[PDB]
C-alpha cells in the first residue's frame, strides 16, 4: 500500500496512485480479470443446481443457460434438454480457472516487480510511448480476433449452433454456407436504427451471425498486424490526448455504446436470442395475444375478415400503412414482427387469409399459447402481470432483465467517459487542479 | 380572440429574453 | 419531395464535416494553459 | 395509387439514399470540406515528429 | 391569515435582530467553544 | 361546453377529466367506507375489454 | 440439477455467487486496517 | 429447521469469517498491508 | 466409484481454503516468501495434483 | 497574413471573445436547436389536429383551435406508424404529415440531438478558460432524465405515442397513464429522485440562508444588503467559521461541514446522484419492470385477505388502467 | 419552487467546485482549504464568464 | 405486376414497398371479349384498387350546381380490398353477375378537402351483386355503420356503453342502421387461358353521419380492379 501525502490521492480516489506503477496495475487487472471467471463459474453451477430440466428454461429465472443452449449443449429439436451435464462443465471449468488468474491477481499485486519497466523490457511501457501502446493493442486484437473464429469453428466443424429458424422447431445446425458477400454484411451497419430497418438487431438469420464473424475475424488479425508495425501518423498525433487516463476514457465511450447495443438486441432480436430459451420478446407476445384469440373465433366460425372492431378499423386483421396483411388493435405498433412460429403464414400480401384458416400445425398455437401467458412484463418483487395484477404467479422474463440491468451498466459508462475524458484533457493541459492565482486567463481578456 | 391574446404574452416573454441578453447591464470588475 | 431530401443531405452533411474536421485541427492546443 | 411518394421507410437502403444523386450529394459535400481541410493542415502544426501529442 | 403569520416572523425576527439587520460586525469569532 | 356538444373535439385536458372519473368512481368504494356506497360493475364508467 | 457424486454439495454452492460482493466490502475493511492513511 | 438450510449457513459461516481473517493475521504477525 | 470422489473432493475444499488463507499472509509478511518458498510449492501443487485425481474418476462414476 | 481560409475559420468558432461562445459543439447544437425551436413554435400554434392512437379521432393540440397554453400540446406520433423513422419526405402530401403526428418526431431528434451538445459546449468552454471540466456532468443528470421520457421509454413501449407530449396539460396526462401501468411511486428509483428534490431543495435553503446570515457589515441600512461585495473583489464576504460554529450549536458539531470545499461537492453531488436514479427508473419501468406489487400480499388464517393501504393503491391504478386509451383495447390485456 | 431550487443546488455547487483555486499541490483538492483563510476560494470572474 | 410477378416474391422482397397496396396488372388477354364462355366460375381473388376519391361537396360558393372536388388523402396506404371471392356466373348473349361474401369487404380512409376539415368513411363494396351486360354490373350494396355501436365520444356517451351529460341529439342518437351504396363495373380484358379477367370500376357511397351528428356527404371513386377465375 501507500500513503496520501505522498502522492495527493485520498483513500478513496486509491487506485489512481498506481497509474505510473506499471506492475501493481497488471496485477490489478489479472485479479479483476479473476472475478469475472469466478462470477462465470459460480453463477453457472448455482444456476445448474436449482435447474428443472422439465419446465422451460427462461421461466425459472435464468440467464446464463440459455448462453450456453444457444451454441448447442444439450438441446434438441424445439428447444428440448437432451442432458445437463456439459452446463456443469463450463461452470467447473471456469471456477477451478478463476483461481490461476487469482494467483496471478495475488502476485504481481503484491511481491512482484511495482514498476516492471528496467528489469522487462518487452513489458514496461510509458504512457506517451506511441509505439509501445499500438503494440499492446495491437497484440490484443489477435486475442480477441481468435476468439470470434471459435465462434465460427464450432458452427462450420463442431456440432454447428441452434438455428431457431430451421423448419418444424428450431434445432442444432451445422452451418455449411455462411454469408460472407460484403454487401450482405455491411448492409446492417450502414442501416437505420429506426423501426423496419432496425440497425443490427435485425440480423434475422443464422447464416449471417457466424457469416459476420468471419469478418471480424479477419479484420481483427490483419488490424492487429498494422498496429504492430506502425506507429500512429501525425494527424492521429494532433487529434488525441496521450496519457493514462485518457486511453481509458476512449474505452468507456466504446463500452458505453457496447451496453447500449446488448440493451436492446436481447429486447428486439429471436435470433441470436432464441424465443425458446430466453423467453419471448416483447412484440413476440404482443403478436401472440391476436394469433391465439384468433383461434378462439374459428372455434366458433365468425368471419375474421369481416370482425369490425369498435371504431371501424378491423377486430382481428387490418392494413399496414405501407399495405399489407397485418393484425389489429393496440398491437398494430408491432407489424414489424417476423417469427418462425408464424412466418410459414404469410404469403406476399403479409399473412394470408385462406392459409390461416385452414394451415396451422398444432405446434404452432401450442407454442403460440405459452407466449401469450410468459409476456415479459413485470413486477420488481417478481409478482408478473401487469400493475394492476395480484400476487399470483412468480415470473419475469430474463429479457427484461438483461435489458434493465445492460441498460444503466452501459450508462454509466457514458458518464465514466464525461468524467475521465474531461479529466485526461485538462490534466493533459495543465489545470487540473485549479485556477493559478497568478497568471490567470479571463483576467488577460477584453469584457463581454 | 383569446388565441392573438396567448400569442401575445407569449412572444412577450421572449422579447424581455432577447433584452436581458444582448442589452444587459454590462458588469464592471473592481 | 426528393428536392427536399438532397437539401437535408446537403445541410447535415455540411454541419457534421465541420465538427468532424474541427476537431482534427489541432483543438487539444486551443487552451489557456501554458507548458 | 392515389397519391406517390416515396416508398422507402421499412426498405433499409443504405444511408436512407435511394437515388444515386444522394450519394454523390453525400460525397461531394464531404470531399469539398475535406479539401479545405486539407489545405489549411499548413497551419495547424506540423507534428511529423517522435511524438508530438498533447502528452503527460 | 396564513400570509400574515410569515409576516409576524419578519417584524418578529426585525426587532429582536435590529443591531444586526445590515450585516454582522467585524470580530465574532469568540464563540469556538 | 364544446366537449359537450361535439364528439369530435377532444384535448388531453378532456382525456384528463375521464382520468379522474376513473380515480373517482372506482376507489371511493373502499376509501371512504362511511358512505356505505355499493357499486353494480355497470354503474362505473370502462373503456372496452 | 447437479450430478449424483456431486448432489450433496448443494449448500455449498448456493453461496459461491455471494463472493464477488465480498470482495469490495474486504477492500473497505483493509483500509480501516491502515486507518485510511 | 432442515439439514440443508442449516449446512447452507454454516458455508456462509465460514467464508464471511475467512474475509477479515486474512487483514486480523497480517495486523498481528507482520504489520505489512 | 462414488464415495472415493466425495473424500477426495471435501479434500479439495479444506486445501483450498489454506490457500484462500494462507497465501495472501505468505506474501504480505516481510521475508515471507523467501522463507516458505517451498511450503507453498507443496500447498499448490497438492492443489493442482487433487483437480486432476477429481477430474480422471468422472469418467468412472 | 498568410493565414488559410480555414485557419482563420477555426479561430472564429472557438474564439472565446464572441458574445456567446460556439465551439465545436455549438455548430451543430445552434442549428438543431433553431430547428426544433421553430417548428414547436408553429405546431403549438397552428397544428391540425393529430391522430394519436390510430383510430382516426383526431386530438386537438393548437391555441388556434380552442385551446389555451395549459392546454395545448404538440402531439405525439401516431399509434400506426410506430417506430418508423418518418420524415417530412416520406409522406406524399404535407397535410398527410400533420394529421399522422409529423412534428412531434421532428422536434424530439433534433432536440435531443441538440441537448447532447448543449452538454459538449460546457465542457468546451471549460477547456478554453482553464476551468475545471466536471459542469458538463453535472447537466447529464436532465440530459439522462430527457433521454428516457422522450426516447428510451418509446423504445420499450415500441412506439412513439406512448412518449410524453410537449404540453402541460399533456404531461399530465403521461403521468397518469405512466402510474397506472407501471406504478412508479413504489419503485425506488422513483423514490431517491423524490428525495434528490426534497433533499435538493432543502439543501439550498439552507445553505443559502446561512450565507445571507453571515454577511459582513459593509453598507448602511437604507442601502441594500447587496451592495456590500463588489465584483471581483478577493477578501471573503461572509464569516464562514461563525455559520459552522452556528450550524454546529444547532444539530451537534460533528454533523457540518467546516471545509467549504467539502460543502460544495455535497450540495452538487446529492441531487445529481438523486435523478440518476430516477432518470434509470422509468429507463428501466420502459422495459416493463414495473416496481412493487404487494395486492392481496397480507392474509389471515382461515384464506382470508385484509387490505392495506397498497390495496388502495391498486383500486387508483384499476380505475385509471380501464380508462386510458378509451377506444383502442380489444382484448382483455394491455400488452402494448 | 421545487425543481427550481433542485436546480440551484446543483449548479451553484458545480459551478465553485469547477472554479477552485490551486492552493495545494495533491490533487485531493479538499486538503487546500484553511477555513479562516481571508481570500475567497474560487473565482467569481471566471464563473461570471462561463 | 402480373400475378405470378408478385409470387415470385417473398415477404422481405416487398414489406415497405407498398407493392402489396396494388392489384396485379394484366398484360396478356383478350381486348374485344372474345370468349363469351357460358356458366360457372369461382370468382377467385376479386381484389380492386381505388385511384381518386371525389366528394359531392355541396359547394362552398352559393350557387345551387353541386360537384366533385379533388382530395388530399389522409391515412397512408389502407386503401385496397383483397381476398374477397366467390362466383362468377356468365351466360350466353352476355348477361353475367357476379356474388362476392369474404375477404377484406371493408377499409378504413379519412380523406381532406381545402378549407382544412376532414371527411372519413370506410370503403366498401361487400354483399354486392350486379347482373347485366359486361359492361354494366350496376347495382346496389350496402354500407355499415362507421363507428360501432361500443364506441365512446370524447366525454364518455354512447349507445352499448356510456352515461349522459337541448342536447339530446348528442347522446340519444348512436345510430348502428346500415345504409346502402351504387357501384357500377366494367370489363375491360379477358384472358381465355389462365382465367384472370381485369376492368375499370366506379363506385359511390356515403361517407360518415357521427352516429347522427351531421348529414352525410357522398363520394365517387375511380380506379380499376382484377378478378381471377379458377
Ligand atoms: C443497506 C442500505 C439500506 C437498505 C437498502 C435495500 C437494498 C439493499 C440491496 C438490495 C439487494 C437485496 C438482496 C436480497 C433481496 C433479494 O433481491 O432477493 C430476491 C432474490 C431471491 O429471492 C427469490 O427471488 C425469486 C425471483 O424470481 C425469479 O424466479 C422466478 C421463479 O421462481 C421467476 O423465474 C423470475 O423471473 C425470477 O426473477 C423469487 O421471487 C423467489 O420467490 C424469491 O425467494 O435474491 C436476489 O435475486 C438478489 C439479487 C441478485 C442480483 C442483483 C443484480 C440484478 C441486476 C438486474 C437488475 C438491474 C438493476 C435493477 C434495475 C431496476
Ligand atoms: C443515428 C440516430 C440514432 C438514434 C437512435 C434511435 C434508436 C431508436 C430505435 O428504434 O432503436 C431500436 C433499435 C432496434 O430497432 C428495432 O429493430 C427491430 C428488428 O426486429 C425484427 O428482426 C429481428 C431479427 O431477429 C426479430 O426477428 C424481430 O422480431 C423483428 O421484428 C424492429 O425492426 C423494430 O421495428 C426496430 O425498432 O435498437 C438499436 O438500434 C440499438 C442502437 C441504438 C440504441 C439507442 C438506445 C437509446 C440510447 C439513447 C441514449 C441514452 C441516453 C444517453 C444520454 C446521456
Ligand atoms: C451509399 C454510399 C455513400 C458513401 C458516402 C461517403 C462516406 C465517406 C466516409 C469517409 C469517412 C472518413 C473520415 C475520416 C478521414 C480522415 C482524413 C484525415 O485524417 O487526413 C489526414 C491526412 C493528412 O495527410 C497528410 O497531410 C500533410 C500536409 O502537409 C502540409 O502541412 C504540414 C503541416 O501541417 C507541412 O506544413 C507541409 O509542408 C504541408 O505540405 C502532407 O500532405 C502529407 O503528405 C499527407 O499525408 O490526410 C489523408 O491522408 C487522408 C487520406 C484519406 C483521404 C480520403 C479521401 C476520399 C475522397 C473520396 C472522393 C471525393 C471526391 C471529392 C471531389 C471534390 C470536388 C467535388
Ligand atoms: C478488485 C478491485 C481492486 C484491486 C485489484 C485493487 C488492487 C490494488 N489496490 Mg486498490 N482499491 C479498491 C479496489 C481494488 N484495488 C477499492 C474498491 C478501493 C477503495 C476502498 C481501493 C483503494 C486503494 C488504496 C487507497 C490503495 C489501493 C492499493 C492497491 C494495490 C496494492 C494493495 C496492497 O498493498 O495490498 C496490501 C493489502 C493486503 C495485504 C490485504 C489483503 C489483500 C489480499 C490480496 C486479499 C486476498 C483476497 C483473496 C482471498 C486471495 C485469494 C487467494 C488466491 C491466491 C487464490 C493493488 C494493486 C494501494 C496502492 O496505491 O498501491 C500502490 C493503495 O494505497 N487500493
Ligand atoms: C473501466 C472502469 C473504470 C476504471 C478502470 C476507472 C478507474 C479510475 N477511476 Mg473512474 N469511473 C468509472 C469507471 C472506471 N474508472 C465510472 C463508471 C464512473 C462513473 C460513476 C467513474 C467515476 C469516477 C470518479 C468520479 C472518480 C474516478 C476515479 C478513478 C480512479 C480511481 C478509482 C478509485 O480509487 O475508486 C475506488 C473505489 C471506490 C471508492 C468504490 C466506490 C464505489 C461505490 C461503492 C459505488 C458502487 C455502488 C454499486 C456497486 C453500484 C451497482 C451498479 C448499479 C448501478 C447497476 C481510477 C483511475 C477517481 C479519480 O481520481 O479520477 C481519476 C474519481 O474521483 N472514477
Ligand atoms: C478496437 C480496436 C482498434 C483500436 C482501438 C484502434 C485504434 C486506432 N487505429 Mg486502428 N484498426 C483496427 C482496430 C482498432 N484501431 C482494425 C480492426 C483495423 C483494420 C481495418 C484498423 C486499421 C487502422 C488503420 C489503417 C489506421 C488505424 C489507425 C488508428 C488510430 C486512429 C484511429 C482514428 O483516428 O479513428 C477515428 C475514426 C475515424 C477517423 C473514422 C473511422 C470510421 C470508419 C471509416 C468506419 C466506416 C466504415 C463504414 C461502415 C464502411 C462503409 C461501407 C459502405 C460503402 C457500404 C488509433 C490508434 C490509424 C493510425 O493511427 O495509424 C496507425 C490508421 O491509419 N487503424
Ligand atoms: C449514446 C450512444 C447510443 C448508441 C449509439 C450508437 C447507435 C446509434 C447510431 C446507429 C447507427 C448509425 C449509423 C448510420 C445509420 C444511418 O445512416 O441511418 C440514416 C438515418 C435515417 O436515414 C433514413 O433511412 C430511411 C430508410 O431508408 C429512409 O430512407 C429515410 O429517408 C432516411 O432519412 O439518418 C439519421 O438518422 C440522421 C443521421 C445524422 C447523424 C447526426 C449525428 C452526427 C454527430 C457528429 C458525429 C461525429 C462522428
Ligand atoms: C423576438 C422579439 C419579439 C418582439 C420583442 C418585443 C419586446 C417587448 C419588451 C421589451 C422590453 C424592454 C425592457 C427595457 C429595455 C431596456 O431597458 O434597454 C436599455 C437599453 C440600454 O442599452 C445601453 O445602450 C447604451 C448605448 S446608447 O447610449 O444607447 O447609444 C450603452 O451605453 C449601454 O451599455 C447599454 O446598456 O436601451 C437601448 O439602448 C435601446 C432602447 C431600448 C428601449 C426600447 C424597448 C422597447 C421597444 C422594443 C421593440 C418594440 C416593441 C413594442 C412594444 C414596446
Ligand atoms: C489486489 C488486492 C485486492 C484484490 C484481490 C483479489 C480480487 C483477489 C482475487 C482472488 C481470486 C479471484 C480468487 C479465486 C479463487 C478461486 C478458487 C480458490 C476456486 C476454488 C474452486 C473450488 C474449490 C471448486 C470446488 C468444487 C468443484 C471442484 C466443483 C463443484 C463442487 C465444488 C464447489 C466443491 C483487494 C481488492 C482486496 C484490495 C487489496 C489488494
Ligand atoms: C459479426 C456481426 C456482424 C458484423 C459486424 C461488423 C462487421 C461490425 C463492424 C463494425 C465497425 C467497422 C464499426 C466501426 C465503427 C467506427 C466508429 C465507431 C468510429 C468512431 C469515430 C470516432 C470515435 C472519431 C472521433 C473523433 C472525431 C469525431 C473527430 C476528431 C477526434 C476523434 C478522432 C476522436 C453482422 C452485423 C454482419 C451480424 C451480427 C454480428
Ligand atoms: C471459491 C471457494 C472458496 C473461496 C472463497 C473465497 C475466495 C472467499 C473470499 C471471501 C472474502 C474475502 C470475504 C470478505 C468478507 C468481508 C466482509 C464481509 C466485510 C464486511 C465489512 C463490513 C460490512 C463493514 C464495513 C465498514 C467498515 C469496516 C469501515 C467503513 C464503514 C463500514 C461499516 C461499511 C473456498 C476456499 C472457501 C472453498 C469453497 C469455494
Ligand atoms: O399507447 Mn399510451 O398506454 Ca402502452 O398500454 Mn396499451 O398502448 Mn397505450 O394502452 Mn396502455
Ligand atoms: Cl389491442
Ligand atoms: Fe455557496
Amino acid at each position: 500500500g501507500r500513503d496520501q501525502e505522498t502522492t495527493g490521492f485520498a483513500w478513496w480516489s486509491g487506485n489512481a496512485r498506481l497509474i505510473n506503477l506499471s506492475g501493481k496495475l497488471l496485477g490489478a487487472h489479472v485479479a479483476h480479470a479473476g472475478l469475472i471467471v469466478f462470477w462465470a463459474g459460480a453463477m453457472n453451477l448455482f444456476e445448474v443446481s436449482h435447474f428443472v430440466p422439465e419446465k422451460p428454461m427462461y421461466e425459472q429465472g435464468l440467464i446464463l443457460l440459455p448462453h450456453i443452449a444457444t451454441l448447442g449443449y444439450g438441446v434438441g429439436p424445439g428447444g428440448e434438454i437432451i442432458d445437463t451435464f456439459p452446463y456443469f462443465v463450463s461452470g467447473v471449468l471456469h471456477l477451478i480457472s478463476s483461481a490461476v488468474l487469482g494467483f496471478g491477481g495475488v502476485y504481481h499485486s503484491l511481491i512482484g516487480p511495482e514498476t516492471l519497466e528496467e528489469s522487462y523490457p518487452f513489458f514496461g511501457y510509458v504512457w506517451k510511448d506511441k509505439n509501445k501502446m499500438t503494440n499492446i493493442l495491437g497484440y490484443h486484437l489477435i486475442m480477441l480476433g481468435l476468439g470470434a473464429w471459435l465462434l465460427v469453428w464450432k458452427a462450420m466443424y463442431f456440432g454447428g449452433v441452434y438455428d431457431t429458424w430451421a423448419p418444424g422447431g428450431g434445432d442444432v445446425r451445422v452451418i455449411t454456407n455462411p454469408t460472407t458477400n460484403a454487401a450482405v454484411i455491411f448492409g446492417y451497419l450502414v442501416k437505420s436504427p429506426f423501426g423496419g430497418d432496425g440497425w443490427i438487431c435485425s440480423v434475422d438469420n443464422m447464416e449471417d451471425i457466424i457469416g459476420g464473424h468471419i469478418w471480424i475475424g479477419t479484420l481483427e488479425i490483419l488490424g492487429g498486424i498494422w498496429h504492430i508495425y506502425t506507429t500512429p501518423w501525425p494527424w492521429a498525433r494532433r487529434a488525441f490526448v496521450w496519457s493514462g487516463e485518457a486511453y481509458l476514457s476512449y474505452s468507456l465511450g466504446a463500452i458505453g455504446v457496447m451496453g447500449f447495443i446488448a440493451c436492446c438486441m436481447s429486447w428486439f432480436n429471436n435470433t441470436a436470442y432464441p424465443s425458446e430459451f430466453y423467453g419471448p420478446t416483447g412484440p413476440e407476445a404482443s403478436q401472440s395475444q391476436a394469433f391465439t384469440f384468433l383461434v378462439r373465433d374459428q372455434r366458433l366460425g365468425a368471419n375474421v375478415a369481416s370482425a369490425q372492431g369498435p371504431t371501424g378499423l378491423g377486430k382481428y386483421l387490418m392494413r399496414s400503412p405501407t399495405g399489407e396483411i397485418i393484425f389489429g388493435g393496440e398491437t398494430m405498433r408491432f407489424w414489424d414482427f417476423r417469427g418462425p412460429w408464424l412466418e410459414p403464414l404469410r404469403g406476399p400480401n403479409g399473412l394470408d387469409l385462406n392459409k390461416l384458416k385452414n394451415d396451422i400445425q398444432p405446434w404452432q398455437e401450442r407454442r403460440a399459447a405459452e407466449y401469450m401467458t410468459h409476456a415479459p412484463l413485470g413486477s420488481l418483487n417478481s409478482v408478473g402481470g401487469v400493475a394492476t395484477e395480484i400476487n399470483a404467479v412468480n415470473f419475469v422474463s430474463p429479457r427484461s432483465w438483461l435489458a434493465c440491468s445492460h441498460f444503466c451498466l452501459g450508462f454509466f459508462f457514458f458518464i465514466g467517459h464525461l468524467w475521465h475524458a474531461g479529466r485526461a484533457r485538462a490534466a493533459a493541459a495543465g489545470f487540473e487542479k485549479g485556477i493559478d492565482r497568478f497568471d490567470e486567463p479571463v483576467l488577460s481578456m477584453r469584457p463581454l | 380572440m383569446e388565441a392573438l391574446v396567448y400569442t401575445f404574452l407569449l412572444v412577450g416573454t421572449l422579447g424581455i429574453i432577447f433584452f436581458s441578453i444582448f442589452f444587459r447591464d454590462p458588469p464592471r470588475m473592481i | 419531395m426528393l428536392t427536399l431530401k438532397i437539401f437535408v443531405y446537403t445541410v447535415v452533411t455540411f454541419f457534421v464535416c465541420l465538427f468532424i474536421f474541427g476537431f482534427l485541427s489541432n483543438d487539444p492546443a486551443r487552451n489557456p494553459g501554458k507548458n | 395509387l392515389v397519391d406517390e411518394r416515396m416508398n422507402g421507410d421499412g426498405t433499409g437502403r443504405p444511408f436512407g439514399v435511394n437515388d444515386p444523386v444522394l450519394g454523390w450529394v453525400l460525397l461531394g459535400v464531404f470531399g469539398t470540406m475535406w479539401a479545405i481541410w486539407f489545405i489549411g493542415q499548413k497551419d495547424l502544426g506540423d507534428f511529423e515528429d517522435a511524438d508530438d501529442g498533447l502528452k503527460l | 391569515a396564513l400570509l400574515f403569520f410569515f409576516g409576524h416572523i419578519w417584524h418578529g425576527a426585525r426587532t429582536i435582530f435590529r443591531d444586526v439587520f445590515a450585516g454582522i460586525d467585524d470580530d465574532i469569532n469568540d464563540q469556538v467553544e | 361546453i364544446r366537449a359537450a356538444e361535439d364528439p369530435e373535439f377532444e384535448t388531453f385536458y378532456t382525456k384528463n377529466i375521464l382520468l379522474n372519473e376513473g380515480i373517482r368512481a372506482w376507489m371511493a368504494a373502499q376509501d371512504q367506507p362511511h358512505e356505505r356506497l355499493v357499486f353494480p360493475e355497470e354503474v362505473l364508467p370502462r373503456g372496452n375489454a | 440439477k447437479l450430478p449424483e457424486a456431486y448432489a450433496p454439495f448443494a449448500p455449498i454452492v448456493d453461496v459461491l455467487p455471494v463472493i464477488p460482493v465480498f470482495f469490495i466490502l474486504l477492500a473497505f475493511v483493509w483500509q480501516a486496517a491502515v486507518s485510511f492513511r | 429447521m432442515n439439514i440443508e438450510l442449516a449446512l447452507t449457513l454454516v458455508s456462509l459461516v465460514l467464508v464471511v469469517s475467512a474475509g477479515p481473517l486474512v487483514v486480523v493475521l497480517l495486523s498481528a504477525r507482520g504489520g505489512n498491508l | 466409484m462414488t464415495s472415493i470422489l466425495q473424500v477426495a473432493l471435501l479434500a479439495l475444499i479444506f486445501v483450498s481454503f489454506a490457500l484462500v488463507v494462507g497465501v495472501p499472509v505468505v506474501f504480505a509478511t516481510p521475508n515471507g516468501w523467501t522463507d516458505n518458498k517451498g511450503a507453498v510449492f507443496s500447498g499448490l501443487s497438492l492443489w493442482l495434483l487433487l483437480v486432476f485425481v477429481v477430474g480422471i474418476l468422472n469418467s468412472f462414476v | 497574413e498568410n493565414s488559410s481560409l480555414w485557419a482563420r475559420f477555426c479561430e472564429w468558432i472557438t474564439s472565446t471573445e464572441n458574445r456567446l461562445y460556439i465551439g465545436w459543439f455549438g455548430v451543430i447544437m445552434i442549428p438543431c436547436l433553431l430547428t426544433a425551436t421553430s417548428v414547436f413554435i408553429i405546431a403549438f400554434i397552428a397544428a391540425p389536429p393529430v391522430d394519436i392512437d390510430g383510430i382516426r379521432e383526431p386530438v386537438s393540440g393548437s391555441l388556434l383551435y380552442g385551446n389555451n397554453i395549459i392546454t395545448g400540446a404538440v402531439i405525439p406520433t401516431s399509434n400506426a406508424i410506430g417506430l418508423h423513422f418518418y420524415p417530412i419526405w416520406e409522406a406524399a402530401s404535407l397535410d398527410e404529415w400533420l394529421y399522422n403526428g409529423g412534428p412531434y418526431q421532428l422536434i424530439v431528434c433534433h432536440f435531443l440531438l441538440g441537448v447532447y451538445c448543449y452538454m459538449g459546449r460546457e465542457w468546451e468552454l471549460s477547456f478554453r478558460l482553464g476551468m475545471r471540466p466536471w459542469i458538463a456532468v453535472a447537466y447529464s443528470a436532465p440530459v439522462a432524465a430527457a433521454s428516457a421520457v422522450f426516447l428510451v421509454y418509446p423504445i420499450g413501449q415500441g412506439s412513439f405515442s406512448d412518449g410524453m407530449p410537449l404540453g402541460i396539460s399533456g404531461t399530465f396526462n403521461f403521468m397518469i397513464v405512466f402510474q397506472a401501468e407501471h406504478n412508479i411511486l413504489m419503485h425506488p428509483f422513483h423514490m431517491l429522485g423524490v428525495a434528490g428534490v426534497f433533499g435538493g431543495s432543502l439543501f439550498s435553503a439552507m445553505h443559502g440562508s446561512l450565507v445571507t446570515s453571515s454577511l459582513i457589515r459593509e453598507t448602511t441600512e437604507n442601502e441594500s444588503a447587496n451592495e456590500g461585495y463588489r465584483f471581483g473583489q478577493e477578501e471573503e464576504t461572509y464569516n464562514i467559521v461563525a455559520a459552522h460554529g452556528y450550524f454546529g450549536r444547532l444539530i451537534f458539531q460533528y454533523a457540518s461541514f467546516n471545509n467549504s470545499r467539502s460543502l460544495h461537492f455535497f450540495l452538487a453531488a446529492w441531487p445529481v446522484i438523486g435523478i440518476w436514479f430516477t432518470a434509470l427508473g422509468l429507463s428501466t419501468m420502459a422495459f416493463n419492470l414495473n416496481g412493487f406489487n404487494f395486492n392481496q400480499s397480507v392474509v389471515d388464517s382461515q384464506g382470508r385477505v385484509l387490505n392495506t393501504w397498497a390495496d388502495i393503491i391498486n383500486r387508483a391504478n384499476l380505475g385509471m388502467e380501464v380508462m386510458h386509451e378509451r377506444n383502442a383495447h380489444n382484448f382483455p390485456l394491455d400488452l402494448a | 419552487g421545487v425543481l427550481g431550487a433542485a436546480l440551484l443546488c446543483a449548479i451553484h455547487g458545480a459551478t465553485v467546485e469547477n472554479t477552485l483555486f490551486e492552493d495545494g499541490d495533491g490533487a485531493n483538492t479538499f486538503r487546500a482549504f484553511n477555513p479562516t483563510q481571508a481570500e475567497e476560494t474560487y473565482s467569481m470572474v471566471t464563473a461570471n464568464r462561463f | 405486376l402480373t400475378f405470378d410477378e408478385i409470387q415470385g416474391l417473398t415477404y422481405l422482397q416487398v414489406k415497405g414497398s407498398g407493392i402489396a397496396n396494388t392489384c396485379p396488372v394484366l398484360e396478356s388477354g383478350t381486348t374485344n371479349l372474345k370468349e363469351l364462355k357460358a356458366g360457372s366460375y369461382k370468382l377467385e381473388n376479386f381484389c380492386i384498387e381505388p385511384t381518386s376519391f371525389t366528394v359531392k361537396e355541396e359547394s362552398q360558393f352559393k350557387g345551387g350546381e353541386t360537384e366533385f372536388v379533388k382530395t388530399k388523402l389522409m391515412t397512408r396506404l389502407t386503401y385496397t380490398l383483397d381476398a374477397m371471392s366467390g362466383s362468377f356466373k356468365v351466360g350466353s348473349d352476355g348477361s353475367a353477375e357476379l356474388k362476392e361474401d369474404d375477404g377484406i369487404d371493408y377499409a378504413a380512409t379519412t380523406v381532406q378537402l381545402p378549407g382544412g376539415e376532414r371527411v372519413a368513411f370506410l370503403f366498401t363494396i361487400k354483399q354486392f351483386d350486379g347482373k347485366g351486360t359486361l359492361d354494366g354490373i350496376k347495382g346496389d350494396f350496402l354500407v355499415p355503420s362507421y363507428r360501432g355501436s361500443s364506441f365512446l365520444d370524447p366525454k364518455g356517451r354512447g349507445g352499448s356503453t356510456g352515461y349522459d351529460n337541448e342536447e339530446l341529439l348528442k347522446e340519444n342518437v348512436k345510430i348502428t342502421k346500415a345504409l346502402k351504396g351504387s357501384a357500377v363495373f366494367s370489363v375491360a380484358k379477358v384472358d381465355p387461358v389462365t382465367g384472370e379477367i381485369a376492368g375499370v370500376f366506379e363506385s359511390i357511397q356515403p361517407s360518415d353521419t357521427d352516429l347522427g351528428a351531421k348529414p352525410p356527404k357522398d363520394i365517387k371513386v375511380t380506379g380499376l380492379w382484377y378478378a381471377q377465375l379458377k
